C-alpha cells in the first residue's frame, strides 16, 4: 500500500559549498575602479573609459543594482570629475539602453531626495550631470529644455522666499555651460522664451543682501557682482560666441561613433517640490573678483570676469577643495594638477579660489586655518610660480583695503600674520610706507599695527621691533607688561595702599582664601576691596599664563564672593584691564578662564566690552576676539546640555523612574541655558543700537559726516554678529522686530538688521 | 617575489602564518584562502598537512582583528567543503565551538562566514550534524533570524545552514531541535526570495521524510497550505522540493493526507501529472499512489476531482519510471475502492494500458498488476460481471499475456498467473 | 582624512596632543596663539628636565583636537617643524625629558 521514495536519496541537494568569491569583495573592487578612472595612469583617458564601461557591463548581471548606486554617488559626491563619469554613463548607454533608462530613473529618484532633505548644493550636481548627459546622447535634449521650464517656472510660485526661486534659476543658468549648445540648436525659439522669463525675474529680484555680503564695496578696480546677475552675464557672453567655450574637458567628443549609435531617454516632467515651513535654501552669494589679464601679463591670457570659463574653472577648484580639505598635501597636489581644454593661468585661479573661500560673507566653507596651512602646502608644491603669485595677491589685499568688509578684514590680518610667522616674518614693509602718513585710524595703518599685534603673539615684542623698518616702530606693539598700581610709585595717600601691602606681603608667604578674607576687612559689593584684591593677585602672578590661571584658582573663592554681584562681576573685569591693558592675550585668556569658572559670566563680559572703560579701545581685534570667544562658549554650552537631553530620553527606550527625573531636570536646565544665550544677544544688540544711535543722533544735530573710521568699525561688528549666529539669531524673530530692531529705528541700523533678513528670504 | 597574496606557496604561508606580526599573519592566512577558493583543485590536504587548521582555529578567535577572523573563517569554510576526512580535520581542530562564537560578531561579513562554515560541518552528515547541534548552534542560528530585512546572501545563507540542521537520517535530527527550528522555517516559507524558498523547502521535506511522529510536527505547524501554494510557483527549484514534502507527508497517516487534501492538493494535480519535468511526474503520481491507498472518501475526492484519467494516461503515455508509480496507484485505488469507484476506473479505460505493462522486465511489477486485476475481478464479482471484464481482458490481448506467464522464470509471477487463470477463465 | 589596542581605543577618543621638536625657547603663550587657531584649548603642559622642546596640549572637543593634527601639526613655528601626535591623556610625571 503506502510506499517511501526509494532509490533512497533525499533529492540529491548538494551536502556542501566551497566559497569561491565574495560579494563585497567585488563590489569594493567596482568602486575603487570607478572612483580611480581618470587619475594618472599609463593609458590615456578615454582608452581607460571605453576599458571600464567593458567591465561593467560584464558585471550587470549580478552587481547593476551597485554599479548604479556607484554612479549616482559619484554624480552627486565629485562634480569635478563630471564629464569623466557623464561619458562613462554614456558608454554603458550604448552597449545597454535597459542600463541607461535605469540609470535616468535613480538619477532623477536621487534629486528629489537630496531636494526634500534641503541638499541643494548636492541637487546642482546632480542637474550638471543630466544636463551634460545630453551630450553624451543619453537623454534627449527637448526633455531637457522641459525640465528647465519647470524650474523657471519656480519664479512663478506665490508667497515663497527668493532665495528658493534664485536656486532653481542658479541650478538651470548653472548648467548652460555643458549643454547650452546643444539646448539651443535642438529648441531655439523656446530657450529664447526661457531666457525671457529668466531675465525679467533676475530684474525684479531684490538686491537688500549684496552689501553685507560683498568682501569690498569698492567699485573699482573689480566690483563684487551679486551672482545671479553675474551667472547671467556669463550666460549671455556664451550666448553671443554662439554657445562655444574654451574650457570644458569633453571626453565623450572622442567617443563619437560609439555615442551617435546609441538611443536617447526622456526626461519624465519634473515638479519641483513644493516650499514646505521645513524647507531651507542656500543664502545668496556674491563674486569674489581680484584678479583680471592685466595681473597677468606674462602668463597665458586670464578668462574674463562675464566668461562661463572663470565660472567653470572656479567652480571646479572650490569642488576640489570641498573633496579634499580634510587632506592638504592631497587637496594642494589635485589643483595643480587641474586640467582643461586650453592654457589658463592655473596658480592665479588657485590663489584666487582660496581668497574666495577665506573671504566668504557670512563664513567660509572651512575651518580659517585651513587655508593657511593649504597655500603653504601649494608653496611647497609650486616652489618655482606659487609664491610670487601670493606675493602679489597679498600687495593687492593690502591696496584695497579701503572698502574692505571688518569680518574679512579680520581673517586677512589672521592668515597674513600667521602665513608671515611660518616664513621667519619676512616681508617688504616699506612698500607698504604709505600708511605712515594716513590717519592711525583708517584700514591700512590698522591692518598693519593689527598684524604686527598678532605677529608678536605668535613670536615676542623684541622679534617684531626688529623684524620692522625703524619708521614702523610707531606701529608696533606696546611692551606687555602689567601696570601695578600699588607697585613702587610713592603714592602711599592712594585709598587701601596699605592693604595692598599686606595683601601682597600674604601672597608672597603662600595664602589662604580666610587669610586674604581676613585682611579684606580693612577696606574702608565693595569696589575698592575687589580693585587691591585683583590688582596685587594679577601683580604677582604677572610671570606666566599658567601663574596667572593657577592664582585664579587658588583664590577662586575670594573672586566668587567679591563677584557674586552683577557690579562685582564687572569690576573685577574693569580692574583686570587695567592691570592688563598692554596685553591682550593675557585678558583674552583670563576672560576666557573667568567664565568658565563662573568667576564672572556671559552677560557681564558683553556689558564690559560695551563700556566706557573699553572705548578707547573699542575699534581693536582682541577686543571682538574675546566677545565672539563668549559668544562661543554660550552656544556650545547650550548645545552640550541639549547632547546630553537627547540622549537621556534616547536612553529611555525605578531605572525607569531615576531616568525620567533626570530628563525633567535636564528639559529644565535647557530653557534656561537657552534663555541665557537669548538674553547675551539681547544685550549685544541693545548696546550696538544706543551706541550707534549716539553716534548717528550726535552727527546729524552738529552738522558733520556720519561716516567715520570708528562707525564703519561699529556698524560692520554689529553686521558681523548676525553674519556669524544667523543660525541662532533667527531663533528670534519675533523678539528682535518688535523689542529691539523696530521699524522707527535710524534706518542705518535698521538696514542691517534688514540684510541678515535678506539671507534667508 | 609572489604578486600580492595570489598563489603563495605552502612554505611562505607557514612562515606569514608563524610570524610574530599579525600583519603578516593576516597576509599569510589571505594567501591560504585565495589557494582554497581557486577554480580548480584546491590543495586542501597540502594546507591541512602542514598543520595550519589550529592556527587557522586560533585566528578565528582573535577578536581585535577583524579581518583575520574573516579570512581564516572562509579558509576553514573551504577546508570542511570538501571529502569527510577533510570536514573531521576542521572538526578536530575545535572549530565548531569557535564558529558558533563567531556567530555573535559585530561584524555582519564574520557571523555570515561562521553559519557557512557550520552549515558545511553539519552538511557532512548526522554525526556533525548531531556535533554541531550539542555545541548550541542552533539558539544563536535562530537568534539572527528574528524580528527580512538582513541583506539577501546573509538570508540564503542562514537558511541553507538551517536546512543542513534538518537533514539526513540514522539518526534523524534531535526531536527538540527540529521544534525549535520549525517555528523559523514557517516563517521563512512566507519570505519573498526564491533561493530562500527552495531551501525552506528542501528543509521541509527532510523533516517530513521520516515517521508519523516527524510527519506530524511538521503537519501540526500549519504549514501544508503554504507548501501546496509553492507547488504551483513557476520556479522548479521550488516545486521540487515542495513536491517532495507533501509526497512525503501523505506516507503518514490518513488523516495527514486528509491534511493536504483539505489544502488543496489534488487542484494542482492536473498540472503536476502533466509537467513536461518528467521527474515532476513521477514525483507526484508517486505521490497519488499513497493517496489513493487512503480511505475510500478519500478515493472519492480523488475521482471528484476528475484525476483518474489524467493517471490512466500517465499509465499510457509516460516513461516506464512513472508508469511503474501509476501501476502502484490503480493497483492501492482498486485494493480500497468501493465496488463503484472500480466500475468508474474501469470506464475510465485501466484495463488495456494496465495489460500492455505485463510485458514490463520487472517481476515486482508484474505482480502489482496481477494484483490490480484480482483486485478488479473482486469487484466484478459482486456485481456478477466477472464474465464481460473476462472478454474485455481477452479482447484487448490481456488473457494471452496472462497465459504467457505461465512460462514465466519467477515461480511467484507463475502462482498468480495460473490462479487468475483457473479462477475466471477456464469456462465449462 | 589621513592627518588624525587599549591604546588604540583611547587615541581614537582623545583630546590631548603630545607636540615636540619645539624650539627650546617657544613659550606657553606662543603655543596658546598657534594652537588656538584649531579651537579652545582647556590646558597646556610645557615640557622640562628649564625648557625642554615639547609640550601637551588638551582641547574641550575631539573635532578641535583633530583639526590642529590636521592643520598645525608639519607647520612650521620659530623655524622649526612641529610634529605632533595623539596622547593617551597627561599623567602627572610625563611633563619631564
Amino acid at each position: 500500500s503506502r510506499r517511501r521514495h526509494s532509490d533512497e536519496n533525499d533529492g540529491g541537494q548538494p551536502h556542501k559549498r566551497r566559497k569561491t568569491s565574495d560579494a563585497n569583495e567585488t563590489e569594493d573592487h567596482l568602486e575603487s575602479l570607478i572612483c580611480k578612472v581618470g587619475e594618472k595612469s599609463a593609458c590615456s583617458l578615454e582608452s581607460n573609459l571605453e576599458g571600464l564601461a567593458g567591465v561593467l557591463e560584464a558585471d550587470l548581471p549580478n552587481y547593476k543594482s551597485k554599479i548604479l548606486r556607484l554612479l549616482c554617488t559619484v554624480a552627486r559626491l565629485l562634480p569635478e570629475k563630471l564629464t569623466i563619469y557623464t561619458t562613462l554613463v554614456g558608454l554603458l548607454n550604448a552597449r545597454n539602453y535597459n542600463f541607461g533608462g535605469e540609470f535616468v530613473e535613480a538619477m532623477i529618484r536621487q534629486l528629489k531626495e537630496s531636494l526634500k532633505a534641503n541638499n541643494y548644493n548636492e541637487a546642482v550636481y546632480l542637474v550638471r550631470f543630466l544636463s551634460d548627459l545630453v551630450n553624451c546622447h543619453v537623454i534627449a535634449a527637448p526633455s531637457m529644455v522641459a525640465m528647465f521650464e519647470n524650474f523657471v517656472s519656480v519664479t512663478q510660485e506665490e508667497d515663497v522666499p527668493q532665495v528658493r526661486r534664485d536656486w532653481y534659476v542658479y541650478a538651470f543658468l548653472s548648467s548652460l555651460p555643458w549643454v547650452g549648445k546643444e539646448l539651443y540648436e535642438k529648441k531655439d525659439a523656446e530657450m529664447d522664451r526661457i531666457f525671457a522669463n529668466t531675465e525679467s525675474y533676475l530684474k525684479r529680484r531684490q538686491k537688500t543682501h549684496v552689501p553685507m555680503l560683498q568682501v569690498w564695496t569698492a567699485d573699482k578696480p573689480h566690483p563684487q557682482e551679486e551672482y545671479l546677475d553675474c551667472l547671467w552675464a556669463q550666460i549671455q557672453k556664451l550666448k553671443k560666441d554662439r554657445w562655444q567655450e574654451r574650457h570644458i574637458l569633453r571626453p565623450y567628443l572622442a567617443f563619437d561613433s560609439i555615442l551617435c549609435e546609441a538611443l536617447q531617454h526622456n526626461l519624465p516632467p519634473f515638479t519641483p517640490p513644493p516650499h514646505t515651513e521645513d524647507s531651507v535654501y542656500p543664502m545668496p552669494r556674491v563674486i569674489f573678483r581680484m584678479f583680471d589679464y592685466t595681473d597677468d601679463p606674462e602668463g597665458p591670457v586670464m578668462p574674463g570676469s562675464h566668461s562661463v570659463e572663470r565660472f567653470v574653472i572656479e567652480e571646479n577648484l572650490h569642488c576640489i577643495i570641498k573633496s579634499h580639505w580634510k587632506e592638504r598635501k592631497t587637496c594642494a597636489a589635485q589643483l595643480v594638477s587641474y586640467p582643461g581644454k586650453n592654457k589658463i593661468p592655473l596658480n592665479y585661479h588657485i590663489v584666487e579660489v582660496i581668497f574666495a573661500e577665506l573671504f566668504q560673507l557670512p563664513a567660509p566653507p572651512h575651518i580659517d586655518v585651513m587655508y593657511t596651512t593649504l597655500l603653504i602646502e601649494l608653496c611647497k608644491l609650486q616652489p618655482g610660480s606659487l609664491p610670487q603669485v601670493l606675493a602679489q595677491a597679498t600687495e593687492m589685499l593690502y591696496m584695497r583695503l579701503d572698502t574692505m568688509n571688518t569680518t574679512c578684514v579680520d581673517r586677512f590680518i589672521n592668515w597674513f600674520s600667521h602665513h608671515l610667522s611660518n616664513f621667519q616674518f619676512r616681508w617688504s614693509w616699506e612698500d607698504w610706507s604709505d600708511c605712515l602718513s594716513q590717519d592711525p585710524e583708517s584700514p591700512k595703518p590698522k591692518f598693519v599695527r593689527e598684524v604686527l599685534e598678532k605677529c608678536m603673539r605668535l613670536s615676542y615684542h623684541q622679534r617684531i621691533l626688529d623684524i620692522v623698518p625703524p619708521t614702523f616702530s610707531a606701529l608696533c606693539p606696546a611692551n606687555p607688561t602689567c601696570i601695578y598700581k600699588y607697585g613702587d610709585e610713592s603714592s602711599n595717600s592712594l585709598p587701601g595702599h596699605s592693604v595692598a601691602l599686606c595683601l601682597a606681603v600674604a601672597f608672597k608667604s603662600k595664602a589662604t582664601n580666610d587669610e586674604i578674607f581676613s585682611i579684606l576687612k580693612d577696606v574702608p559689593f565693595n569696589p575698592l576691596k575687589i580693585e587691591v584684591f585683583v590688582q596685587t593677585l594679577l601683580h604677582l602672578a604677572a610671570k606666566s599664563f599658567s601663574h596667572s590661571f593657577s592664582a585664579l584658582a587658588k583664590f577662586h573663592e575670594v573672586f566668587k564672593t567679591l563677584a557674586e554681584s552683577d557690579e562685582g562681576k564687572l569690576h573685577v573685569l574693569r580692574v583686570m584691564f587695567e592691570v592688563w591693558r598692554n596685553h591682550p592675550q593675557m585678558i583674552a585668556v583670563l576672560v576666557d578662564k573667568m567664565i568658565r569658572t563662573q568667576i564672572v559670566d556671559c552677560a557681564a563680559v558683553a556689558n564690559w566690552i560695551f563700556s566706557s572703560e573699553l572705548s578707547r579701545d573699542f575699534t581693536r581685534l582682541f577686543v571682538w576676539e574675546i566677545l565672539h570667544s563668549t559668544i562661543r562658549k554660550m552656544n556650545k554650552h547650550v548645545l552640550k546640555i541639549q547632547k546630553e537631553l537627547e540622549e537621556a530620553k534616547e536612553k529611555l527606550a525605578r531605572k525607569d523612574g531615576v531616568l525620567e527625573e533626570q530628563i525633567e531636570r535636564l528639559q529644565e536646565k535647557v530653557e534656561s541655558a537657552q534663555s541665557e544665550q537669548k538674553n547675551l544677544f539681547l544685550v549685544i544688540f541693545q548696546r550696538f543700537i544706543m551706541i550707534l544711535t549716539e553716534h548717528l543722533v550726535r552727527c546729524e544735530t552738529d552738522g558733520t559726516s556720519v561716516l567715520t573710521p570708528w562707525y564703519k568699525n561699529c556698524i560692520e561688528r554689529l553686521q558681523q554678529i548676525f553674519l556669524q549666529h544667523h543660525q541662532i539669531i533667527q531663533q528670534y524673530m519675533v523678539t528682535l522686530e518688535n523689542l529691539l530692531f523696530t521699524a522707527e529705528l535710524d534706518p542705518h541700523i535698521l538696514a542691517v538688521f534688514q540684510q541678515f533678513c535678506a539671507l534667508q528670504a | 617575489m609572489n604578486q600580492g597574496t595570489v598563489n603563495w606557496s605552502v612554505d611562505d604561508i607557514v612562515k606569514g602564518i608563524n610570524s610574530s606580526n599579525v600583519e603578516n599573519q593576516l597576509q599569510a592566512t589571505q594567501a591560504a584562502r585565495k589557494l582554497l577558493s581557486r577554480e580548480k583543485q584546491p590543495p586542501i590536504d597540502n594546507i591541512i598537512r602542514a598543520g595550519l587548521i589550529p592556527k587557522f582555529v586560533s585566528f578565528l578567535g582573535r577578536t581585535d582583528c577583524s579581518p583575520i577572523q574573516f579570512e581564516s573563517a572562509w579558509a576553514l569554510t573551504n577546508i570542511a567543503s570538501g571529502t569527510s576526512e577533510q570536514t573531521k580535520a576542521v572538526v578536530d581542530g575545535g572549530a565548531i565551538p569557535a564558529f558558533i562564537s563567531l556567530l555573535a560578531s559585530p561584524h555582519a561579513h564574520i557571523s555570515e562566514q561562521a553559519v557557512w562554515a557550520l552549515g558545511n560541518i553539519a552538511g557532512d552528515g548526522s554525526v556533525f550534524r548531531d556535533l554541531v547541534i550539542k555545541y548550541g548552534a542552533v539558539d544563536p542560528l535562530l537568534a539572527l533570524l528574528a524580528v527580512s530585512s538582513l541583506a539577501c546572501g546573509y538570508l540564503r545563507n542562514l537558511t541553507w545552514t538551517l536546512s543542513n540542521l534538518c537533514r539526513n537520517k540514522n539518526p534523524a535530527p534531535p526531536i527538540d531541535a527540529v521544534e525549535q527550528i520549525l517555528p523559523t522555517l514557517v516563517r521563512l516559507l512566507h519570505h519573498d526570495d526564491p533561493e530562500v524558498l527552495a531551501d525552506t523547502c528542501w528543509a521541509i521535506s527532510y523533516l517530513t521524510d521520516g515517521p508519523n511522529e516527524r510527519i506530524g510536527m511538521v503537519v501540526k505547524t500549519g504549514v501544508v497550505p503554504q507548501l501546496v501554494k509553492l507547488l504551483g510557483a513557476s520556479e522548479l527549484p521550488i516545486v521540487t522540493p515542495a513536491l517532495r514534502a507533501i509526497g512525503n507527508i501523505v506516507t503518514g497517516t490518513d488523516e495527514q493526507t486528509q491534511v493536504v487534501i483539505d489544502a488543496g492538493a489534488l487542484a494542482v494535480f492536473p498540472s503536476l501529472l502533466t509537467n513536461p519535468k518528467t521527474n515532476i511526474q513521477k514525483e507526484a503520481t508517486w505521490t497519488m499512489s499513497n493517496i489513493t491507498a487512503g480511505r475510500q472518501d478519500q478515493i472519492q475526492q480523488v475521482v471528484n476531482h476528475g484525476l483518474v484519467p489524467f493517471l490512466v494516461s500517465v499509465l499510457s503515455k509516460a516513461d516506464f519510471k512513472t508508469q511503474k508509480e501509476a501501476v502502484w496507484a490503480v493497483t492501492n485505488y482498486t485494493s480500497g475502492g468501493t465496488v463503484e469507484q472500480i466500475v468508474y476506473l474501469v470506464h475510465c479505460g485501466i484495463i488495456e494500458p494496465l495489460m500492455n505493462l505485463l510485458t514490463a522486465k520487472d517481476t515486482k511489477i508484474i505482480l502489482v498488476i496481477l494484483d490490480a486485476i484480482s483486485n478488479i475481478f473482486q469487484a466484478a464479482e459482486k456485481l456478477g460481471e466477472t464474465e464481460k471484464l473476462s472478454i474485455m481482458i481477452e479482447e484487448c490481448g490481456g488473457l494471452d499475456k496472462i497465459e504467457a506467464l505461465q512460462n514465466h522464470e519467477n515461480e511467484s509471477v507463475y502462482k498468480a498467473s495460473l490462479s487468475l487463470i483457473e479462477k475466471y477463465f477456464s469456462v465449462e | 582624512d589621513s592627518y588624525v589596542e587599549e591604546q588604540e581605543k583611547l587615541l581614537k577618543k582623545s583630546c590631548t596632543l603630545y607636540v615636540g621638536n619645539l624650539s627650546f625657547y617657544t613659550t606657553e603663550e606662543q603655543i596658546y596663539e598657534l594652537f588656538s587657531k584649531s579651537g579652545d584649548i582647556k590646558k597646556i603642559i610645557m615640557g622640562l628636565d628649564t625648557a625642554c622642546g615639547f609640550c601637551f596640549v588638551e582641547y574641550y572637543s575631539r573635532a578641535d583636537a583633530e583639526n590642529a593634527m590636521r592643520y598645525i601639526n608639519g607647520t612650521r613655528l620659530d623655524d622649526r617643524i612641529i610634529r605632533t601626535d595623539w596622547d593617551a591623556g597627561f599623567k602627572e610625571g610625563r611633563q619631564y625629558g
